[PDB]
């Protein structure tokens, strides 16, 4: 459980507060919440991005084995 | 080409259900796919899932058979028959998960 | 800027937040800041979305009287 | 044959014996008796690492091979059970639980 | 007739009951045009409802009652139907008017 | 209902009308604010006039619009649809409207 010190604009805060009011919830349980979805939208993302890269990578192997096998696949069909 | 999660192709000619994730299915040569047949009508396993003809544009009731599954090149897929909606990839997930033992 | 805090973050967000800090070559408080904003701009749109609904719905009974009671002058000025 | 999911064999790839490539069984236990077929998950040598979250590494001492491989949970197949031949070994829990995440990605589950 | 826009004016609505009525259109074209575009006003309320609302106090504006123009409901009438010019906005309240108008019509 | 920012409708008292009201109101309130659109001119050169030729936004007829001409009626007096202007084209038709309503310069 780190523990920090962060400077936000003085509005960001006031408009921050305004939607604690509302919720009923506190600025931590908020800013934790919104430092939550930041970083699981940018692991995300950075994950689909490592996954495509690895994918085209992959594209001579995967596809000559594809091939190697076809007819084994082909057989196993009807069967 | 964009092929779908849930679509379903005639491939180089029998129908195949394209059952890969997204991103694989965009980004990758290979397309893993589930083969269906109509020489039966009904389920006759749980690693079965029916398709009815009316509700689905087929020329008679069909079934997936989520034990014959293999991966080939995109390219062979030729015409889109049609997509499958959620309800019917749940099916195909719960005997999936059973043909393949992840329980 | 401004105002100064102070929170307690979960080890493994921290640890994960600087993850992401280390690639885009920014700091913490520049991320945690922008990401207030990212929140509290959603919730305030939102919210300022609903309240333009229930106004609309509020508003039905006198903007369908005063619509109705002066369309004759709009055929005319067609 | 008592092929179990965990199994890794030799596979003949070819029209009937005209000669061979590494697979892992991956189908469940009841239909690896009682099936003709058998669903496997190719396994290549031409990389050490995963590139993908779709692979599992296998050490080359630990499971006795050549040289260090990596299972490619994108490349999937059903075969007839008849072009399995040796079995090169078998793999543990620990492995097979990557596998099994592996497979969940590539086939978009659970 | 010289109307401009900021001008709010009584309106007949009959062909040949009378509604206030906030001119909006450019100057050029209410001068050499047959047809202006106007907003509704409304006593029905004293407060605004919407951001497409913009308040009017009675004692400021020489008003009966207080009211609020109406963002929502606007149209464009044959300026003959415009009879007595109540008053005129300054540039504040048109300030108001502007930005109400842009949120009604998407012009953000 | 379904009626969304840069729809064109029918109307009634018939005639083709853009709507340009913010699709938040267009879902919640009774009335919607149209523009007017006519057929007797083609080409119509003027600032707050937008030109529309028919072999794009499946229209049989070549168009114009009226930024001018604008009015805020009940709901139901929109019946179905006809299409939807792309971005580029509402971009026209808002640099009109401004001046229309004086919003520039």
């Amino acid at each position: 459980r780190t523990e920090m010190k962060i400077s936000l604009p003085e509005n960001l805060v006031a408009e921050l507060d305004g939607v604690a009011m509302r919720e009923k919830r506190s600025r931590n349980e908020l800013i934790s919440q919104a430092v939550r979805a930041y970083v699981s939208e940018r692991t995300t993302r950075h994950n689909r991005d490592l996954m495509r890269r690895g994918y085209m990578e992959m594209a001579k192997i995967n596809l000559n084995i594809s091939s190697e096998a076809h007819f084994a696949e082909c057989e196993a069909e009807t069967t | 080409m964009i092929v779908k999660r849930g679509d379903v192709y005639f491939a180089d000619v029998r129908p195949v259900l394209v059952i890969q994730n997204d991103i694989g299915n965009r980004f990758s040569p290979t397309a893993i796919v589930a083969a269906i047949t109509a020489q039966i009508q009904k389920a006759k396993l749980p690693t079965h899932v029916e398709i009815d003809a009316k509700r689905y544009g087929f020329e008679r009731d069909s079934v997936i058979l989520l034990e014959q599954i293999r991966t080939i090149d995109k390219q062979r897929l030729t015409d889109k028959i049609t997509h499958l909606d959620d309800e019917m990839m749940d099916k195909v997930d719960e005997a999936l998960q059973i043909s393949l033992a992840l329980i």
